[PDB]
């Protein structure tokens, strides 16, 4: 399950099942995961400045660390949002956050 | 209608078959194909903020719209005659709808703005800034049907988000919360400590304590 927990709710992607017993041959969703990497040629100078980016190259706002997934169970604030599990299994919980540091 | 793709047709033979050669198919290096990005894609530009700007350009300023409200709908029924794509939402009447585009939630429409679209902008709605040369605008001036067409046609390196991605309803509390969201003084002080201050101290330079 892909945890991703923006700012006062909670989104759930379900990024790959495979069911020891042997089912589910699901798998999330390698696009939708858009970088910010601000390599423009030149910027407000005329030359030489040719900046990549603030950090690694990319700029603050890049939310590529953020996976996505087919089947998002996105948590609206007048429906609150219900991760539905399978009893029995092993269930691994792949944790991120959108904008700030929170808890789960 | 027949009159709408010939105003069309006649109007975007004279601005942007400099990008979009003919039947609105891109230009290599100058513009991208105009096939399948539809009325509200062209809602987006033209009739939004960002309209497209002849120099080449990172970003684009919202500049003043070069085309008018009956000209933005000829031109883009233009592009969905031509293409097939996203239509601009519009009112029982047949306007491009804004009151209506204005969503009931505007708590779960700020929700969905911050998991989708609160980055690259700002939680105010106010702008950010993003790739090479690329910033996010400030949504204040976007009325409520470009508040959807930013959404249904993704503009430039902003993500697309499609109507099943963003429900139709979702775009519209969205539009409610980038909407609902949108000399003596100093002269005196500078007196009082910069000359005053000099003159006191001065004097207290050439008088006497006692
Ligand atoms: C604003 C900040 C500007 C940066 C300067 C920061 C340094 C401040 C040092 C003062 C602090 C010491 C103190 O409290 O007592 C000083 C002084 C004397 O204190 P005292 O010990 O109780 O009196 C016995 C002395 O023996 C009294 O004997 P005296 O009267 O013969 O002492 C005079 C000697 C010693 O006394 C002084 O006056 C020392 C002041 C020297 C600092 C001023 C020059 C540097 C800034 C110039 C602006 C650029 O005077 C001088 O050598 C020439 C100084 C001419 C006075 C000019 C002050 C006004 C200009 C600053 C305001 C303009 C801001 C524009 C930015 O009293 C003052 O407050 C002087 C005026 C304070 C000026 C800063 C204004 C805030
Ligand atoms: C004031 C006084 C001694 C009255 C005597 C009692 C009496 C007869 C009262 C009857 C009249 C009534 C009804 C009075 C109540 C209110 C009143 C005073 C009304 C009249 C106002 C008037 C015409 C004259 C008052 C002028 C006066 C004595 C002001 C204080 C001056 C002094 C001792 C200043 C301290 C010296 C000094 C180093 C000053 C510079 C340092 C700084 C920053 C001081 C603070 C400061 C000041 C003092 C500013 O004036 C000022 C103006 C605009 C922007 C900012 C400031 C500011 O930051
Ligand atoms: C250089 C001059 C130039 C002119 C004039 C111009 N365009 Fe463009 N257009 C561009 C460039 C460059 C882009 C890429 C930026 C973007 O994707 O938003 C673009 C983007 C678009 C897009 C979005 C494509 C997409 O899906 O991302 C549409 C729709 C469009 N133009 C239509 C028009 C119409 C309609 C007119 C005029 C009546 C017009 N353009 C005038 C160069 C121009
Ligand atoms: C990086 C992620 C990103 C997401 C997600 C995103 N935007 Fe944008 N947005 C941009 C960038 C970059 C532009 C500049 C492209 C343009 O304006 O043509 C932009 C363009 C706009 C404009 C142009 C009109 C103006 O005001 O100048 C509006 C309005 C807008 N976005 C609002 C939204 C709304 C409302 C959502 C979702 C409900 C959203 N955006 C989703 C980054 C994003």
């Amino acid at each position: 399950i892909d945890v991703t927990a923006f700012q006062w709710n909670w989104k759930f992607g379900y990024q790959k099942i495979a069911f020891a017993d042997g089912s589910f041959d699901y798998d999330g969703a390698d696009p939708e995961r858009k970088e910010a990497m601000t390599s423009r040629p030149e910027g407000k100078d005329e030359h030489g400045i040719e900046k990549v980016g603030p950090i690694r190259g990319m700029t603050p706002e890049d939310r590529t660390y953020l996976n996505f997934d087919k089947i998002e169970t996105l948590g609206t604030s007048s429906e609150i949002p219900v991760l539905v599990l399978p009893a029995g299994k092993r269930i691994e919980f792949v944790l991120n956050s959108a904008d700030v540091i929170h808890g789960f | 209608q027949s009159a709408l793709l010939r105003t069309g047709k006649q109007l975007f033979e004279t601005s942007c078959v400099s990008c979009h050669g003919a039947n609105l198919q891109g230009v290599p290096d100058r513009g991208p194909s105009l096939i399948g990005t539809g009325e509200a894609a062209v809602y987006f530009q033209v009739s939004t903020g960002r309209m497209p700007a002849m120099r080449g350009e990172a970003q684009a300023p919202s500049k003043p719209p070069h085309f008018d409200e009956s000209q933005i709908d000829a031109l883009g029924a233009y592009v969905q005659a031509n293409g097939g794509g996203p239509t601009v939402p519009r009112d029982d009447h047949g306007a491009v709808a804004q009151e209506s585009l204005i969503g009931g939630d505007v708590a779960r429409g700020g929700d969905l703005f911050r998991l989708n679209c609160a980055s690259c902008h700002n939680f105010t709605g106010k702008g950010g800034a993003l790739s090479s040369g690329k910033y996010a605008p400030d949504l204040g001036d976007a009325n409520p049907a470009q508040i959807y067409t930013a959404m249904l046609t993704g503009p430039q390196n902003m993500p697309k988000f499609s109507d099943r991605q963003l429900t139709p309803d979702e775009k519209r509390d969205i539009v409610a919360y980038v909407r609902e969201s949108a000399g003596p003084a100093p002269e005196g002080m500078a007196m009082w400590i910069i000359g005053m201050v000099a003159a006191i101290g001065v004097a207290m330079w050439i008088g006497s304590r006692a």
